[PDB]
């Protein structure tokens, strides 16, 4: 249901300062020519981007080639993951190794600083399904939530 | 029952006698025959044997099939040879019809039939110009309906309803122009189909 | 009499298609998915081949959608994806095949909603 | 209920008008904008409620085979009329 | 830019190109090359004629229903002139006639009524304002045609000062009355293609650097004007007015490189010589190239 | 001017990867604790080649084939793109 | 401001929490002026003057695969390696844990309608979190 | 992968045809021009036939090639015979088409297409 979000609030045109530093809808290579510039005078730690929520991978690694040409590194992510031990080098580290479809063949499962109900419903749901199919044990640490 | 149409039996069983009758007498060719619930006959035949089939057919004095009524093609892209080209022939002396079917690809041509009937010299134009089959040792082939200069094959499964160029008139150049199609409103494709099976008598093996 | 040809099956040259609309096109293979309203499966069984949505605009006049793109609607039909990849590769589209999505076997039983012991038992009917 | 915008030109019942900025509205200019007066939601909202002394009532339209097609319509609830989903009569049901 | 004139489609017949024109002088030679080209890319026109409307029955096939609109107006009631310009974005002055009549002199068509127009579109907020001058316009020409055109262009430059300015030289095409002028009967002249001088009317419409320019659209070479009439009589086969329009065919082509050209905005322009058939064949009665000024 | 990160790419099954597989369970922990702050990507999908990616400044990259190597060609080939600054 | 699609408006790789590799198709064009988010950043680098090195969009999910190949491979879940060295670098560097109790962000259903841009723009979301709020 | 031929047996017979048919293109350009009035030149109108020719340089096929020179032959009669009309013969020179943008550039202001 959150689909008509995308009816309102659109971005539609580029849009730079005026000198009264308001927001002003201009053309593409108008803006462009204000960001490439900019980009053209910075390098190293100058530069810096953050990648948001609902981000592609493809736009993902153009920005992060773009600002390796400028020799920067600061990719950054809202949310956090730490950094310590091995980091993203394993993807092990940071993945859900067992899959969604494996929890149908797990008998314990330890929940740990999660409300799975609303933040991975259908995962959530899979839980049920074999809490309810398979006599799964769940245990929580954490929050006593619904 | 006032709303079923009715059977006959009858013409189901001549038309059975006649198609292996077809069949023992020309091997080298068809490859399948077959009788359809409402009695139309179907020969199906290697397309090597066009010539042979029809000139039996035409002339032989256990069926004199004398008058083409029509040929065309049916495009199935699924099909390894997409074009399924077919011939209705009628016979007065026997007050019956018969269906000759065989196939070809798009760069496999089909022997032309106009020496079999004359009335296949603007058939298989047609579908020359529609489904781009071409006919070997045509006295004549070229495009029929389509316009000069026209590119593709429109009858295609694969080509687009509304074309590639539409025209119109232009003053600058004082003469009418082709250019790419746009469309003020465009066609609206809708799904129609049923989730649920009509038929069961003709459910395929899964 | 037969000749050998060797080489691989292209008629883009043949075809009249203009040749934006070869080499810029995706094609995507696909069964397509049931109608999560309805449960009749009788819509997924064969092969469809359709092409890269492209832009509608309003037409200024009445509001209509309007289209440049002469492919928007064909959508084809194929009994496997093998025929689909054919036609395809012949015709100069690139492409892209999904495989099949089949419900997997279910295991179904109406006593189980009794259960003396499971979390199975339903508490209404 | 023809209301007229700002700019002098009237609302459909659609609740349709160019804006201020809009070219649009050339197309009016040496001509008009063609509205219907006749708003069919401020036409219904006049007819009454039709009292009634059955807990369902049925709806055609009127008309037998020339209203729409007939409907059932329940009047338990009684902090509100029953409304005809076709042609929007209200009934309410007695005592 | 309001959501209206966004543009959307290829280009094409169907398109929205976004503009929205009022071309004023739009029946005649140049205004419907101009028309064409607008009506092409789906651009909404706004033609205000003085004529007929059977006079303007050519121009209806060149643009996409809705996108051709027809208005009355008058030269000298600055009513009719605001109606037509206060929903564009672009006002385009196409006015002119080549000889004067009891009711427009030159001072009429070359002045005042450009300046209405001019005055009229800034007070409605027209942003941009594209007005024809000429070449040899000149205060001090012998041809009052000339005289009045450098006046005009005078006036539009201060009432409207982001107004773009473009000075042809003399244009040929098939409706022209250069070729055809020849053909019915110590100066240079360079004359310019119609299809090239719309082209860089059209180019100016979209190009932002082109505001409060003055422009001179002039043809690839010069012909002594001997050798070019020469050269129409060959062309035609043909065996080898008023006192104003002769006065203007002997002036020679001002050179003026201080202005942009249509180079400047993207037009190559087209020698005389690919297009001369073309205009001339219908004056055959069923070739070696005229000396160019280097 | 240096080196930036590496990524290294193998197969789980795959004996070709096997070298690398071996390189990654005994040497990564080591290496990793020499160089704290160097980006190490591994990164393992099915059926492909075992490659190693330096990437340098100003996003200058280069690509070493490490198909049937050993858990020693594994070392040298880290060792050499430690080593360079390209 | 550059505006840029939404995910019903592009062809774009998303890779899910375990780790698997999918991608949106087009459904319906980016609002205006607004274009796909690669195609921006292409165009960006072309301006000033360090182009990249992809043109289509294939192309660029070519790079994707020279990064790490399992973004480009759909819908499979490319099993993941290795816990055991990563556990031995993670009890390395010891950290302290806050006595502070584990806490999710969203505690009742009231957190859940309105937790990106697009959710917070949507009237629905809204109708929502009125509804069990009041 | 043993197929029935058109014409052509091998690419070699193939190009006979081919180059046959552009004999005939080639010196058909000027009673064309002549004929239907055009205003173009005989160069640019055989700079053209080039380009069509050219465009086909690619196919091994001799399958193929048969059919491009069927339908260029077929082409070839309908001018000849003056089954087409002036609007036919000028639409291969698209002159009321403004060019396309080609770099990524152009492309990328104009709208979302590739
Ligand atoms: N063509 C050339 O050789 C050159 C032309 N120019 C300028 O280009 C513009 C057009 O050229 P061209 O198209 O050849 O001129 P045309 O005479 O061919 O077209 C004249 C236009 O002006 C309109 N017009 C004339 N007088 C009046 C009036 N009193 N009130 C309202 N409308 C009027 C005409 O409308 P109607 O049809 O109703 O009379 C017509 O639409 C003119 O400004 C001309 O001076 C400049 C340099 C060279
Ligand atoms: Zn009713």
């Amino acid at each position: 249901f959150a689909y008509d979000g995308l009816k309102r609030q659109r971005l539609t045109e580029p849009m730079v300062r005026n000198e009264k530093g308001l927001l002003t809808h201009t053309t593409w290579e108008d803006a462009l020519s204000r960001v490439a510039g900019m980009l053209q005078s910075f390098q190293g730690n100058d530069v810096a981007a953050i990648a948001g929520g609902l981000v592609d991978a493809e736009a993902l690694i153009a920005l992060k080639d773009l600002l390796n040409r400028v020799d920067s590194d600061t990719l950054c992510t809202e949310e956090v993951f730490p950094t310590a031990g091995a980091g993203t080098d394993l993807r092990s580290n940071y993945l859900l190794n067992t899959t969604i479809a494996g929890v149908e063949e797990a008998d314990v499962v330890l929940l740990v600083g999660t409300n799975p109900r609303f933040e991975a419903p259908l995962f959530n749901a899979r839980i049920r399904k074999s809490w309810l199919h398979n006599d799964l044990k769940v245990a929580l640490i954490g929050s006593p939530v619904d | 029952r006032p709303t079923v149409r009715p059977r006959n039996d009858v013409a189901h069983k001549q038309l059975s006698a006649f198609g292996e009758y077809v069949a023992e007498i020309l091997p080298k060719y068809v490859q399948q025959v077959q009788v359809s619930c409402f009695n139309e006959l179907e020969i199906c035949i290697h397309p090597d044997g066009v010539i042979p089939v029809l000139t039996f057919l035409r002339d032989h004095s256990n069926a004199q099939f004398k008058s083409l009524a029509d040929l065309t093609a049916v495009d199935i892209p699924t099909r390894q040879n997409r074009f399924e080209i077919v011939y209705n022939l009628l016979s007065l002396r026997f007050n019956s019809r018969i269906r000759v079917k065989t196939y070809t690809d798009e760069l496999t041509p089909i022997e032309s039939s106009v020496p079999v009937y004359k009335a296949a010299n603007w058939y298989e134009r047609e579908i020359w110009d529609m489904f781009g089959v071409f006919f070997a040792n045509h006295p004549d082939l070229r495009r029929i309906l389509t316009d000069y200069g026209f590119e593709g094959h429109p009858f295609r499964k694969d080509f687009p309803l509304s074309g590639y160029v539409e025209l119109r008139y232009d003053d600058e150049v004082k003469r009418v122009v082709a250019e790419p199609v746009e469309l003020a409103q465009e066609f609206r494709k809708f799904d129609l189909n049923s989730p649920w099976e009509a038929f069961p008598a003709y459910r395929q093996p899964p | 009499q037969l000749i050998t040809v060797d080489e691989k099956l292209d008629i883009t040259t043949i075809t009249g298609v203009p040749e934006e609309h070869i080499k810029t096109r995706k094609a995507r293979i696909f069964v397509p998915a049931r109608n999560n309203m309805q449960s009749g499966v009788n819509n997924t069984k064969k092969w469809k081949m359709e092409f890269d949505t492209r832009e509608r605009w309003e037409n200024p006049l009445m509001g209509w959608a309007s289209t440049a793109d002469p492919l928007s609607n064909l959508v084809l039909t194929f009994s496997t994806k093998e025929d689909a990849v054919a036609f395809a590769e012949k015709n100069g589209w690139s492409y892209d095949v999904e495989e099949r999505k089949v419900p997997k076997p279910k295991s179904k039983s109406y006593g189980a909603n009794f259960s003396w012991n499971k979390r199975t038992r339903v508490s209404t009917k | 209920g023809v209301r007229t915008s700002p700019t002098g030109e009237k609302v459909t019942h659609t609740g349709q008008v160019y804006d201020d900025g809009d070219y649009r509205k050339v197309r009016f200019v040496g001509r008009q904008k063609e509205v219907n007066e006749n708003f069919a939601i401020d036409l219904i909202a006049e007819q009454p409620v039709s009292q009634v002394g059955s807990r369902v009532i049925s709806c055609d339209g009127g008309g037998g085979a020339l209203g729409h097609p007939r409907v059932y319509i329940n009047l338990d609830k009684e902090t509100k009329t029953g409304t005809c989903g076709y042609c929007g009569l209200q009934f309410r049901q007695q005592h | 830019l309001h959501h209206a004139v966004i543009p959307h489609g290829k280009g094409g017949r169907s398109s929205v190109s976004g503009i929205v024109a009022t071309v004023f002088g739009a029946t005649g030679f140049l205004g419907r090359y101009v028309v064409n080209h607008l009506g092409r890319m789906g651009s909404q026109v706004i033609v205000p004629h003085r004529c007929e409307p059977y006079d303007t029955m050519h121009l209806r096939p060149m643009g996409d229903l809705g996108q051709i609109i027809f208005m009355d107006w008058n030269g000298r009631d600055k009513d009719s002139i605001r109606r037509a310009v206060e929903h564009s974005s672009v006002v385009i002055n196409l006015v002119g006639r080549e000889w004067e009549t009891q009711n427009f002199d030159f001072e009429d068509v070359f002045v005042k009524i450009p300046q209405a127009i001019a005055q009229v579109s800034k007070e409605a907020g027209v942003e941009k304002f594209i007005h024809i001058s000429h070449l040899n316009a000149d205060i001090k020409s012998s041809s009052k045609y000339l005289r009045s055109k450098a006046v005009g262009e005078k006036e539009v430059r201060e009432t409207f000062p982001e107004a773009t300015i473009i000075k042809p030289a003399e244009i040929f095409g098939r409706e022209d009355r250069f070729l055809n002028y020849f053909a019915n009967i110590k100066t240079v002249k360079q004359p310019v293609y119609i299809v090239d001088v719309t082209k860089g009317i059209i180019n100016a419409i979209k190009d932002p650097d082109a505001r409060g320019k003055t422009f001179a659209f002039v043809g690839p070479s010069r012909y002594l004007l001997f050798d070019l009439v020469q050269y129409v009589f060959a062309v035609a086969h043909r065996p080898f007015t008023t006192r104003d329009k002769v006065e203007r065919i002997h002036t020679t082509d001002k050179i003026l490189p201080h202005l942009p050209g249509l180079e400047d905005l993207g037009v190559e322009a087209t020698p005389l010589e690919l297009k001369a058939i073309e205009v001339l064949r219908r004056h055959r009665t069923y070739v070696q190239p005229a000396k160019t000024i280097p | 001017l240096g080196l930036r990160e590496i990524r290294i790419h193998l197969c789980q099954r795959s004996p070709g990867s096997q070298g690398v597989r071996d390189f990654i369970e005994k040497r990564y922990v080591e290496l990793k604790k020499a160089n704290p702050d160097l980006p190490i990507l591994i990164r393992e999908c099915s059926d492909v080649q075992p490659k190693l990616w330096a990437r340098y400044a100003f996003g200058q990259e280069k690509n070493v084939s490490l198909n049937n190597f050993s858990a020693d060609q594994v070392t040298r080939a880290l060792e050499n793109v430690l080593s360079s600054k390209a | 401001i550059l505006p840029g699609a939404a995910y019903t408006e592009k062809s774009a790789t998303y890779v899910n929490t375990e780790g698997r590799a999918q991608q949106t198709k087009v459904a319906v064009t980016p609002p205006g002026l607004a274009r796909e988010d690669w195609k921006i950043i292409r165009a960006l680098s072309e301006i000033a003057g360090m182009t990249l090195p992809y043109d289509t969009l294939d192309q660029v999910r070519n790079r994707l695969e020279e990064v790490s190949p399992n973004l480009v491979r759909y819908d499979d879940v490319e099993g993941a390696n290795y816990f055991q060295q990563a556990s031995e670098l993670s009890k390395l560097v010891n950290q302290q844990l806050l006595a502070d109790p584990l806490v999710p962000p969203q505690l009742t259903i009231k957190d859940f309608y309105m937790t990106d841009s697009i959710s917070r723009a949507s009237q629905t979301m809204a109708k929502c979190v009125k509804a069990v709020t009041e | 992968t043993s197929v029935k031929p058109i014409f052509s047996r091998d690419m070699n017979e193939a190009k006979r045809r081919v180059r046959e048919l552009y004999r005939a293109w080639y010196r058909e350009v000027p009673n064309t021009v002549h004929l239907f009035q055009l205003d173009i030149s005989v160069k640019q109108g055989r700079d053209k036939v080039r380009e069509m020719f050219k465009k086909n340089a690619h196919i091994t096929d001799p399958r193929v090639v048969d059919l491009l020179v069927i339908k260029g032959k077929m082409e070839l009669e309908e001018t000849i015979k003056v089954w087409k009309q002036r609007t036919h013969v000028m639409r291969f020179f698209h002159e009321t088409e403004a060019p396309r943008p080609k770099d990524f550039l152009s492309k990328f202001y104009v709208g979302h297409d590739p």
